[PDB]
């Protein structure tokens, strides 16, 4: 009935520092319903052993996840998030910015 | 200031022919998960995700994990009945979300119970605060509150939310007090982006804080920017603290003008920053 | 601890 785009933020747990060990994560919310597609990229290729959160959601109803995975930061890797939802005409991609 | 909150959200999706429904059950105190129950998991156990709850014994797990089977149960008839309050067909996924839990004071002491219940994401129906009367979102709704005025809900439903609940959240507390009566006040600090060679981004950051609960914002020479602000959903950093950022698009030479104030329970003083360009 | 079933909608 009700469609929400989700809302997709793409950080590290720590502020990134090369060659340190960290935690990449893709934050999906604001969405409705709740089957999302939700991967963790590195220089375009999907990466497995990617974790997330249990579905929960905010007070509007509207869902959020947590995707993580670990990682180290390099100047030659490039991180993105790539996700799908009913919304979305294409997957989007939100690639991994060092300020966040 | 000083209080907690024990609340569990749960989520049943309807799958048109193809088997059951996914159920999704979480437990929380305050901003920690501490229980977990999912149909498509293998153990098909209520499940601990804190170390202070892994302590309690096989009776509790065996309690915990029949009635939050019993729970989708009850939430797979109900997205039939609903579907049909609402003339909508079986082919279609259809949501059922409920939400319930209650409040203490740093005292212990009973501040607030609550029960919600939405349906494709729209609210449904609703226990008032004086938790003896329901409101029903529209005339599909009004339906479940009757029969659940006719079968006292309320009154059973009272019972935990003010007695129950409020003891057990009382013991988790002291379970575990290393873990959740730590409060982290937010590690702020700012960011500069030039856009051009006459704007740049300013951006406000607010991150390793707990409970989630934050407020920022920006002024211009005393005055908020609630229009020209970019705020962000808060967002967990995956070991159990939150971050959170605003930015302001300001032009270049007028930084000095900008303030972003920080509210966080943790903090004593709301902070106040500003860029300060050379001396 | 998880709250008591409400009978159906």
């Amino acid at each position: 009935a009700i469609q929400r785009t989700p809302k997709i933020q793409v950080y590290s747990r720590h502020p990134a520092e090369n060659g340190k060990s960290n935690f990449l994560n893709c934050y999906v919310s604001g969405f409705h319903p709740s089957d999302i597609e939700v991967d963790l990229l590195k220089n375009g290729e999907r990466i497995e052993k990617v974790e997330h959160s249990d579905l929960s959601f905010s007070k509007d109803w509207s869902f959020y996840l947590l995707y993580y995975t670990e990682f180290t930061p390099t100047e030659k890797d490039e991180y993105a998030c790539r996700v799908n939802h009913v919304t979305l005409s294409q997957p989007k991609i939100v690639k991994w910015d060092r300020d966040m | 200031s000083g209080s907690h909150s024990m609340r569990y959200f749960f989520t049943s999706v309807s799958r048109p022919g193809r088997g059951e429904p996914r159920f999704i059950a979480v437990g929380y105190v305050d901003d920690t998960q501490f229980v977990r129950f999912d149909s498509d998991a293998a153990s098909q156990r209520m499940e601990p995700r804190a170390p202070w709850i892994e302590q309690e014994g096989p009776e509790y797990w065996d309690q915990e994990t029949r009635n939050v089977k019993a729970q989708s149960q009850t939430d797979r008839v109900d997205l039939g009945t609903l579907r049909g309050y609402y003339n909508q067909s079986e082919a279609g996924s259809h949501t059922i979300q409920i939400m319930y839990g209650c409040d203490v004071g740093s005292d212990g002491r009973f501040l607030r119970g609550y029960r919600q219940d939405a349906y494709d994401g729209k609210d449904y129906i609703a226990l008032n605060e004086d938790l003896r009367s329901w409101t029903a979102a529209d005339m599909a709704a009004q339906i479940t509150k009757r029969k659940w005025e006719a079968a006292h809900e309320a009154e059973q439903l009272r019972a935990y939310l003010d007695g129950t609940c409020v003891e057990w959240l009382r013991r988790y507390l002291e379970n575990g007090k290393e873990t959740l009566q730590r409060t982290d006040p937010p590690k702020t600090h700012m960011t500069h982006h030039p856009i051009s060679d006459h704007e740049a981004t300013l951006r406000c950051w607010a991150l390793g804080f707990y409970p989630a609960e934050i407020t920022l914002t920006w002024q211009r020479d005393g005055e908020d920017q609630t229009q020209d602000t970019e705020l962000v959903e808060t967002r967990p950093a995956g070991d159990g603290t939150f971050q959170k950022w605003a930015a302001v698009v300001v032009p270049s030479g007028e930084e000095q003008r900008y303030t972003c104030h920080v509210q966080h329970e943790g903090l004593p003083k709301p902070l106040t920053l500003r860029w300060e360009l050379s001396s | 601890t998880t709250a008591p079933f409400l009978s159906g909608k």
